[PDB]
DNA sequence: TATGCCCAGCATCGTTAATCGATGTATATATCTGACACGTGCCTGGAGACTAGGGAGTAATCCCCTTGGCGGTTAAAACGCGGGGGACAGCGCGTACGTGCGTTTAAGCGGTGCTAGAGCTGTCTACGACCAATTGAGCGGCCTCGGCACCGGGATTCTGAT
DNA sequence: ATCAGAATCCCGGTGCCGAGGCCGCTCAATTGGTCGTAGACAGCTCTAGCACCGCTTAAACGCACGTACGCGCTGTCCCCCGCGTTTTAACCGCCAAGGGGATTACTCCCTAGTCTCCAGGCACGTGTCAGATATATACATCGATTAACGATGCTGGGCATA
């Protein structure tokens, strides 16, 4: 065809064999089907919240670039503490 | 190891409706199936029940798939027109065109001799293939590849014959010889003909290499870059004697190029270049040197600017003393990985042959200046000081040869500007994008000429009802680069010339891509996606003078990447790709010296909008243009046995010496030491018979003495006395000796075998050469038949005769090692070390042969 | 005798105001009165450590709104925002 | 007093000295007491709001901590922001699963 | 070759997963979804090298976690296999539903 | 006669959700609590207000953890408890040292 | 005075919890559970009593000790 | 001596911790042994923790301290574990914890 | 600009251990980023607690009561025992 | 002339000795990188030194908030017995999940045009803290009575077993 | 389909105690003025990110095959439960009581503020020493090849006898 590209929604990026490597590091030998799919709500309902901390936090700071201390402020405000990238 | 399916070639029908199923292409069609493991010579119609169960089912169940759809888009569909015909029947002859090419040789990598089931040893060449990797390299015995490609076989033995190792290369680092500035040129171009500036350019390259120091070759693209290139290393490997291994780093897109140019000119010279990823890596290193705990067997090889970056332990653990590369203008910041990497091969010189602007910054002409000399060194006031410092510091290390002095024999030049102005569609995606609606920065300039770039776009300008002329009609319309370029495309068609169009934006390419189809534009696209199996293929096919593909799209850098357009000469280009003397070198790719029929460009400027300020920003980036008389032991061993190999030496003792056997010295010193141990040897064989005569002489005398006594009656007949001079003269005229002598410390050095060596040998290049010097595979003995063979296992005639003096006459006497390898005499299974054929059981035979011919 | 602070007369005017005909035991009074404080002392440290993050030596209007925006939920925070730039917008318009 | 001149009915001195006193900050803001009282006398009149209908929905006047126990976990945002919380003298919500019913 | 033991490979995997510091979850989609998203929410932002590596980690660590309280929650239900309801009590016990 | 074994639990339910007090006497937890405070230090003394304190607090806990536990019971298809119930919501929740 | 917490006040913990039917040995692990949760809160309140230069547990650092933990408690006092 | 640091005999700056103590809002006024001893406890905690670092890389015989190594020399300890709760520590890992039932059998 | 990092502190502390290994940046900013956060909890909590009994100072008394709660047992020993012999030591000179 | 007898003639087998070359092993030298200690230069916070005054340590006083016992009785706690719905051992089984395979696709290693933006040093003005005065609200302490706590009696409402 | 039965809710009656409200009075917020100063504003100096480009090359997924595990169902074992029976001590209230928390006054001490320098610390060039990599040179040990020597075996080219 070579004529467009459309990729419809970007929650396709993450594929089967990456939460299955994930449950491989926590420790699951067989996994079921239909869940990664959620697995994606649960990343979406534990992401939207960071990111939103993340938009107030850099908003508030006079500037329009989300830098890394506020990622790390809005972390440990949840309960969340992050190391390496300052602090 | 296992013997399954790898790809499929051909396919027909096996037993001589709407829709034929797999059934009917099992009992209905045979198809041509290449193995796996195997060469493309090995293919044989198969189908199901001829082979059962084999490795690898689903490519054929595809490829069949394929086939069916295909035959329902033949003559199965009322809705299929005329040049869909043309093109499914198009692509038979292309996979055709694809398949027929891996039947050929191109190169024979190695040549190892591998033992068989039945205990026999065949010699099996690493072949080569054309348009292919070099994976799937296949053993191919020497029975059968002589019969199809023996220009390979001979030109095979012809790199192992002329022996550049680097061990025979000169060392000048210590003190450089006496140059001298030539004008002729000299006998290695087999391919045509050079003018006066390109061997101009040798002499520059050759004049500065002879004080140490590097230049860059800044000329016009065009003027030969790369034939100069190769003339200088042919010319400073055969002339200064510098053998040794040098790496020239070219692009994988001109590789092939380089390839064909560097065989077509230097033929003489081998050209393994390096590609692939993991097996291709295991051939070069297997290829590079030999399984020991330092074999050199290449010396110019071609490497990708990928495969630097991936691979700098294999690179960087050789040693190197010249380096060239090809458009070198990926060096214009020097915090880059190439630049730091470049600079950790040992190298001695370097050559940097590109046309780069060093005027826009700073950092790149002083990049070029600290990347070959470590240690070399604004405001616009002080500008007129630092060029007129920097300009006459840097010219004696650089060449600026303009196009004027070459304009005698080649078209003129003109271009001309377009000012296209916007639509609505671009006032409406101009405008009403800074507001609210959407449906960064770059995106405004990337969308200012064309609007089709997102995704509700193409539904909106379509206020009505599938259609295809009301598709392509929104879409010429909406803009007017595409209005006007199809209006110069026609008249460009009304009188027949070959156009290209240079774009930044792939999509905008897949757009011409959709555009120019329905049009019926036969074309074919060339950017950074598909591999050099395709594009190779592309460029070959235009290149062709009846070939339909009037336009030929291209890129920037992928467009400007490298190779040479020579039937194009129209240049169209959408819009500057935001830099300044990419338009020329983008329009050097098909404005060159082939072409004849003029140049016309045309540059369709956005106005009003966002590009012409970055052309604007390009012209001002523009307007700125500024012990050999010693010989040792091994020496004289060593040239008696080139005595015992070759005979006389006084002819080709080049030859004789570029081998690796013979030192660096004097010929004086080897025409002395050859003259003594000949006068020697024919003086020691005069006392040998003057000695032994008068030896023979006393034996007969004592002989006599001894019959004196024995006719008498005083010796008993009972017992034989053993103890007499009938005996030890019946042993002396049997003896067991030869004409020894020693030679200064070599001792057992016989002056027989010379002289009798340098007879038969002369005899044997006299009667060769006397009879046929041009054609030595067409030699005859007439009704000469020496004595049979007494208890070989193995049949030999004549015909084994003739070739077998081909051998010595070659090689020589005593180099059996080479025989047994010679394609060329069908002897592979006649010459071993419990066996017959013998090292010197054959080797006296060949002297009885000479023997014999002389008689 | 130790005169104790406590929020007791500035509730029944909310509560009066809502609910005119209602009341609350002293239970469930302490236990919104040490609501308010422990919402003032989530406010306050939040507007303390995000004034010093940024390197800020006082604490205005903005920083009890973030801070009230990152303590609420949605809507009201949407609320607070309106009705607390009202009251502050009616206290800088008078006096 | 700026409590009658700010429109509320939360104090603005009194909160003020807690800002001051607090130890928190090295100065303080002109309108920031204001806009803390303002939002939680919102937070105020939504407890107490959901309080009073609470109290009505067991025809009780005065309303007990078990009216503020069903008034807050009765709803969502109220019941996310008070998640650790425990209030005094309250209880839980009548919920009962349906796996557990006599079928 | 031959039919290897199902589920010994799984386990081989997590004896080569145990061992690695580094990420599972690829660089580029995530990028594409997590500025997407943050571009829904509010338009014109520039994130960090660094915070997309913050992010990735501190996602995949309740992505781990998660998933292990949710391994655990499979072994007590008598089963080996997860199930959405795993999710579900995992969510229900962790207190952030 | 006999009801329903089950079903009076159910109505305990219906009336224990509606009271608004304690259930553990005060005695017995003040003699514990007196106990091992006394045994943890010496001379120490307490407020009748803390008694309560650590009552429903306690409650506050022994409610919301045995629910978590009721909730870990009906999901392995049970009604009836069980200690590894409690062990896997005191893992899952993470307090479990 | 471990026994002091009985069978019925568990019963009407569980009642309270929601459960229909519990088991037996349960209890014996609940009070140490409890004993656990207990001891850690215990040693705050002496903690924070013993800081203050006096030997009276209040009201007030039972309510910070509980605060501290993740545990926000009101009524008596905040 | 001139600074309090070597005064002390600790490692640790007095003088730092003491100006943020000035400077990070937290008292009106400070004492005169809260940095000292502030200091010890810090120097104690980064004692430990470097301790069981550099067991944590001997144990898989490597030279330098990487975050894995910090991972697995907290996550072994119980009171270190019980300290560090919500922590999580970027550039590490898990321990490798197998179920005894999940073994083929 | 000059930043603040704990970096020639550490290397005093390691080398009296360990004088013979080495330390990356990451796992460097693991130990910054953790000392600052410990810093952040002492302090805090320290501060709130002199906040409680109505104290306008911070002595050694409530760093020792914070440090006794921040750590359930062993190292609230050693650390109120290196703790009080380090205040002893600076104070003693 | 054919058939046994004298005199060479290279290849058959085996054994000795000299020679080019590969393999294994030192042995002092010339790179490679990775430093940790020192001196180069400069920034600046902690320290050398005094102090007034407000929070902190300590003594005498108030009392009231918390401890230790005392009869009665009341709901509360512990044992017990037949038992019936719940928990557990065990088989049928079928559709979803793990295991290979080929092809297209997108993630990854470098480059590359700028460009809105992060940090800060010029500059000062409205923003913020302290001191007199007063004055009106918050809260200490006590009286009223009505919403609500509690019990007796009449509906009432599912509910187990027939 | 149904009927007496324990709980449960509503109506009527008693009755109970603490917030609303009143008296008052204490004292911290309110103005008004003065003195100290923080960061908003434009722009200098850069600066990593905005998009993509060249160019791979390992992975995602549809496809096909095997298979096996928890739901469903069968059958059996079981363990608190409704209810009756037999102990049992917490507490409403009262009584004695006692000593440490809170208050006020006296004293005290040490520290933030201020005035006033100086080597600790940050960045970086320079330097010889751990290891690691060859590298020219020498010595010892074969691998294999070729020239040389001891003994012929028919084979070819001629000499004495049928
Ligand atoms: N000495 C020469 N004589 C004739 N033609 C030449 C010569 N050198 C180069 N050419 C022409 O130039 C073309 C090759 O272009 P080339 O110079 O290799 O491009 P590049 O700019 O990459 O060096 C060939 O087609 C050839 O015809
Ligand atoms: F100008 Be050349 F074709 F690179």
């Amino acid at each position: 065809k070579r004529h467009r590209k459309v990729l419809r929604d970007n929650i396709q990026g993450i594929t089967k064999p990456a939460i299955r490597r994930l449950a491989r590091r926590g420790g699951v030998k067989r996994i079921s089907g239909l869940i990664y799919e959620e697995t994606r709500g649960v990343l979406k309902v534990f992401l939207e919240n960071v990111i939103r901390d993340a938009v107030t936090y850099t908003e508030h700071a006079k500037r329009k670039t989300v830098t890394a201390m506020d990622v790390v402020y809005a972390l440990k405000r949840q309960g969340r503490t992050l190391y390496g990238f300052g602090g | 190891d296992f013997h399954g399916i790898d790809i499929v070639i051909n396919h027909r029908l096996k037993t001589s409706k709407t829709v034929p199923d797999l059934n009917n292409c099992k009992e209905n069609y045979e198809f041509l199936i290449k193995w796996t493991d195997e060469s493309h010579l090995h293919n044989t119609w198969e189908t199901y029940e001829s082979i059962g169960q084999v490795r690898g089912l689903k490519r054929l169940d595809n490829y069949c798939k394929q086939f069916i759809i295909e035959d329902q888009q033949v003559r199965l569909d009322p809705y299929v027109t005329a040049e869909d015909i043309e093109i499914m029947d198009m692509e038979r002859e292309r996979r055709l065109d694809e398949f027929e090419e891996f039947h050929v040789p191109e190169r024979i990598i190695d040549s190892q001799r591998a033992s068989l089931e039945d205990g026999t040893s065949q010699l099996q060449y690493l072949v080569k293939w054309r348009r292919l990797n070099y994976d799937e390299a296949t053993w191919e015995n020497a029975t059968d590849i002589v019969k199809l490609a023996p220009e390979q076989v001979k030109h095979f033995q012809n790199r192992e014959n002329s022996k550049i190792l680097p061990q025979y290369s000169s060392n000048y680092t210590s003190q450089r010889p006496r140059f001298e500035k030539l004008s002729v040129q000299p006998p290695f171009i087999k391919g045509g003909e050079l003018r006066d500036f390109q061997l101009t350019g040798i002499n520059w390259m050759a004049f500065l290499w002879s004080k140490g120091d590097n230049g860059i070759l800044a000329d016009e693209m065009g003027l030969g870059k790369t034939v100069q290139t190769v003339a200088f290393i042919s010319w400073l490997i055969f002339a200064r004697r510098q053998n040794g291994p040098h790496i020239i780093v070219v692009p994988l897109s001109t590789m092939p190029a380089w390839l064909d140019t560097f065989e077509k000119w230097a033929p003489d010279l081998n050209c393994i270049c390096y590609m692939g990823n993991q097996k291709s890596r295991d051939t070069i290193r297997e290829y590079e040197f030999y399984t020991n705990p330092k074999t050199m067997k290449f010396n110019v090889l071609l490497t990708t600017y990928e495969y630097i970056l991936k691979d700098r332990a294999e690179l960087g653990s050789i040693k190197w003393q010249f380096m060239a590369v090809d458009e070198a203008h990926r060096l214009k910041n020097a915090e880059s990985s190439l630049y730091e990497s470049l600079n950790s091969f040992k190298v001695a010189n370097r050559m940097l042959i590109t046309g780069t602007p060093l005027q826009n910054n700073i950092k790149e002409l002083a990049a070029l200046v600290n990347f070959l000399m470590p240690g070399r060194f604004n405001q616009d006031e002080e500008q007129e000081e630092y060029i007129h410092d920097l300009h006459r510091r840097i010219q004696p290390f650089i060449l600026r040869r303009l196009k004027k002095d070459v304009e005698k024999s080649l078209p003129s030049k003109t271009e001309r500007i377009l000012r296209v102005e916007l639509s609505d569609v671009q006032t409406e995606y101009y405008k009403n994008i800074l507001t609210k609606n959407y449906s960064i920065m770059n995106e405004l300039k990337k969308a200012s000429n064309h609007p089709y770039l997102f995704d509700n776009a193409e539904e909106r300008v379509l206020q009505k009802f599938m259609t295809r002329e009301n598709v392509l009609r929104g879409l010429i319309m909406s803009s007017g680069k595409m209005v006007l370029l199809d209006q110069l495309l026609t008249r460009l068609k009304k009188d027949g010339h070959r156009v290209l169009i240079f774009s930044q934006m792939v999509r905008m390419l897949d757009i011409l891509g959709d555009y120019l189809s329905i049009k019926g534009i036969n074309f074919q696209r060339l950017d950074g996606t598909v591999p050099s199996a395709q594009r190779r293929i592309s460029i070959d096919h235009f290149n062709s003078p009846d070939s339909n593909d009037f336009v030929f799209l291209l890129s920037t850098r992928a467009g400007g990447l490298g190779i040479n357009l020579m039937t194009a000469d129209t240049v169209v280009i959408f819009d500057s790709d935001w830099n300044p003397q990419a338009d020329l070198q983008a329009m050097a790719r098909a404005h060159r010296i082939g072409q004849k029929n003029h140049v016309m460009v045309y540059r369709l400027v956005s106005k009003d909008t966002v590009e012409e300020e970055v052309l604007e920003r390009a012209r001002k980036k523009m307007i700125l243009e500024y012990d050999m008389d010693s010989i040792g032991e091994s020496e004289v061993r060593a040239l008696y046995k080139a005595i015992l190999k070759f005979g006389n030496l006084k002819e080709i003792l080049d030859e004789l010496i570029a081998d690796g056997t013979l030192p660096v010295k004097s010929f004086e010193k080897y025409g002395e030491t050859y003259d003594e141990m000949m006068e020697a040897a024919k003086d020691c064989v005069h006392e040998e018979e003057k000695n032994r005569k008068e030896i023979l002489e006393k034996l007969e005398k004592h002989a006599t003495a001894y019959r004196a006594k024995l006719k008498s009656g005083e010796i008993k007949a009972e017992n034989q006395p053993k103890d007499n001079p009938l005996t030890r003269l019946s042993l002396k005229k049997r003896e067991k000796k030869a004409v020894l002598f020693n030679f200064k410390g070599v001792k057992s050095l016989n002056a027989e075998s010379l002289l009798s060596r340098v007879e038969d040998l002369k005899y044997l290049k006299n009667l060769i050469n006397s009879n046929y010097k041009d054609d030595p595979l067409k030699f005859s003995l007439g009704n000469n038949t020496p004595k049979p063979v007494q208890n070989w296992s193995s049949n030999w005639t004549k015909e084994e005769d003739e070739k077998l003096l081909i051998g010595v006459f070659k090689y020589g006497y005593g180099s059996w090692t080479q025989i047994r390898d010679d394609p060329f005499l069908g002897i592979t299974d006649k010459i071993f070390l419990k066996k017959v054929p013998g090292a010197i059981h054959l080797g006296r035979r060949v002297d009885y042969l000479l023997s014999f011919l002389r008689g | 005798k130790t005169r104790k602070e406590s929020y007791a007369i500035y509730v029944y005017k909310v509560l009066k105001q809502v609910h005119p005909d209602t009341g609350i035991s002293s239970k469930a009074m302490s236990i919104m009165n040490s609501f308010v404080n422990d919402v003032f002392e989530r406010i306050a440290g939040e507007a303390s450590r995000l004034a010093h993050y940024n390197k800020r030596s006082t604490i205005t209007s903005r920083e009890i709104q973030t801070a009230v925006r990152l303590l609420l939920p949605g809507e009201l925070a949407k609320h607070a925002v309106s009705e607390g730039t009202k009251a502050v917008t009616k206290y800088t318009s008078a006096k | 007093t700026r409590s009658s001149r700010a429109g509320l009915q939360f104090p603005v001195g009194r909160v003020h000295r807690l800002l001051r006193k607090g130890n928190y900050a090295e100065r303080v803001g002109a309108g920031a007491p204001v806009y803390l009282a303002a939002v939680l006398e919102y937070l105020t009149a939504e407890i107490l709001e959901l309080a009073g209908n609470a109290a009505r929905d067991n025809k009780k006047t005065r309303i007990i901590p078990r009216h503020l126990q069903l008034a807050v976990r009765n709803d969502e945002e109220l019941n996310k922001l008070l998640g650790r919380v425990t209030i005094a003298q309250g209880g839980v919500l009548p919920n009962i699963q349906s796996v557990l019913l006599p079928k | 070759p031959h039919r290897y033991r199902p589920g010994t490979v799984a386990l081989r995997e997590i004896r080569r997963y145990q061992k690695s510091t580094e990420l599972l979850i690829r660089k580029l989609p995530f990028q594409r979804l997590v500025r997407e998203i943050a571009q829904d929410f509010k338009t014109d932002l520039r994130f960090q090298s660094s915070a997309v590596m913050a992010l990735q980690e501190a996602s995949e660590a309740y992505l781990v976690a998660l998933f292990e309280d949710t391994n655990l929650c499979a072994i007590h239900a008598k089963r080996v296999t997860i199930m959405p309801k795993d999710i579900q009590l995992a969510r229900r016990i962790r207190g952030e539903r």
